[PDB]
């Protein structure tokens, strides 16, 4: 049966990992961040007495780097850092084509999209914006806006409509249209702030958490609240599975992945349990990401470490 | 804050024995705004100036617009 087993950990950071993302064009890539200040890319060797070595590191912040996404050709890589400005990186040796200037306050969240010509941003602006490839700003969302912090946005894949998923600590998840950049609708639910949204790979879904840590699930189009669930303490990142309908929840001490047909837990993934005490005796986990291939999955940790899993059968 | 939040005078009267010495000193006492003269936060015990707002009714709902 599918359950997991144990595969190794990285090591090369001295900061918090914020954010965890892999192109699917290079899956021997792998790509992190940090509250060091600093995106690290990897050279994946398959050892297991490693598992993994840095292979550069890309450096230039004066505050932290918060999210970080993959291009769709795996030759650029883009960043959202609490410095208000956000980067455009050649992932080749360096050197930044470009630095997108314009924001009084934090850029929390970031995300690239599929035609790789729009790019969004959150922020603590209380502002949603949209970014030319550029560098210049193409549009800037400041009516109907959040009226708390915006915690993530992201690009939704569709049959070709343009449509595009914000959240806020204002306890509510807006979807936006483009070429009319209208509420398309407003979903209520969730008591305390909203930390993460993600959307399914065929796109008609939003799985929501937060402070709250249960997990809602939204309908893009029919705009219908499905269920609810009951994912624990707080989850701080979600994200689908790409080759199946499975669901990871990344909670304090573990990390709790859920199958979705039929609705249960498949299992609950516990790293080292080295004695310590009291206020969180294994670091938290923060963010967790997929590999296109689906066999492995990788985990963000405030110990400095990337663990890795790996399917068994 | 000696230097903004007060204003301080001397002037010398004569009578006909000695002089006499006058002194004044007075506090200025802006805070909320305006002019603005004076800078906006408190002087010798810098407070902490704090709004409130507090509420949720939130219940599950798809509100289409």
């Amino acid at each position: 049966t599918e359950q997991m087993t144990l595969r190794g950990t990285l090591k090369g950071h001295n900061g918090w990992v914020t954010q965890i993302a892999t192109t699917p064009q290079f899956p021997d890539m792998i790509l992190s961040a940090s509250r060091d200040k600093t995106i690290i890319m990897w050279k994946l060797t398959r050892d297991e007495t490693n598992y993994g070595i840095p292979q550069r590191a890309l450096r230039g912040h004066s505050h932290f780097v918060s999210d970080v996404v993959i291009s769709s050709d795996g030759q650029f890589a883009l960043s959202g850092s609490w410095d208000g400005t956000l980067r455009l990186w050649d992932l080749t040796t360096g050197t930044t084509t470009r630095r997108f200037v314009g924001h009084t306050k934090d850029v929390l969240s970031v995300a690239f999209s599929s035609d790789n010509r729009q790019i969004v941003s959150g922020s603590r602006d209380k502002t949603i914006k949209l970014w030319n490839t550029l560098g210049v700003c193409k549009y800037t969302v400041q009516d109907e806006s959040h009226s708390e912090w915006v915690s993530c946005v992201r690009f939704s894949p569709n049959s070709s409509n343009p449509i595009i998923v914000s959240c806020g600590w204002d306890k509510l998840v807006k979807v936006w249209n483009l070429a009319n950049c209208k509420l398309k609708t407003n979903h209520i639910g969730h008591t305390g702030y909203l930390n993460t949204v993600t959307v399914s790979p065929d796109g008609s879904l939003c799985a929501s958490g937060g402070k709250d840590g249960q997990a809602m699930l939204w309908d893009l189009n029919e705009g219908k609240h499905l269920y609810t669930l009951d994912g624990g303490d707080i989850i701080n990142a979600l994200c689908f599975s790409p080759n199946r309908y499975w669901l990871c929840a990344a909670t304090g001490p573990s990390i709790k992945i859920w199958d979705l047909e039929g609705k249960i837990i498949v299992d609950e993934l516990k790293q080292e349990v080295i004695s310590t005490s009291s206020k969180a005796e294994p670091p938290q986990c923060t963010s967790l990401a997929w590999s296109a291939d689906g066999q492995t999955l990788f985990a963000g940790y405030t110990d400095n470490l990337v663990r890795v899993w790996q399917v068994t059968i | 804050p000696v230097n903004y939040y007060v204003d301080t005078a001397v002037r010398h009267v004569l009578l006909r024995q000695g002089v006499l010495g006058i002194k004044v000193k007075i506090m200025l006492p802006w805070d909320p705004s305006g002019k603005i003269g004076p800078k906006k936060p408190l002087p010798d015990h810098v407070s902490i100036v704090e709004p409130k707002d507090e509420i949720l009714p939130t219940t599950p709902i798809s509100e289409q617009k």
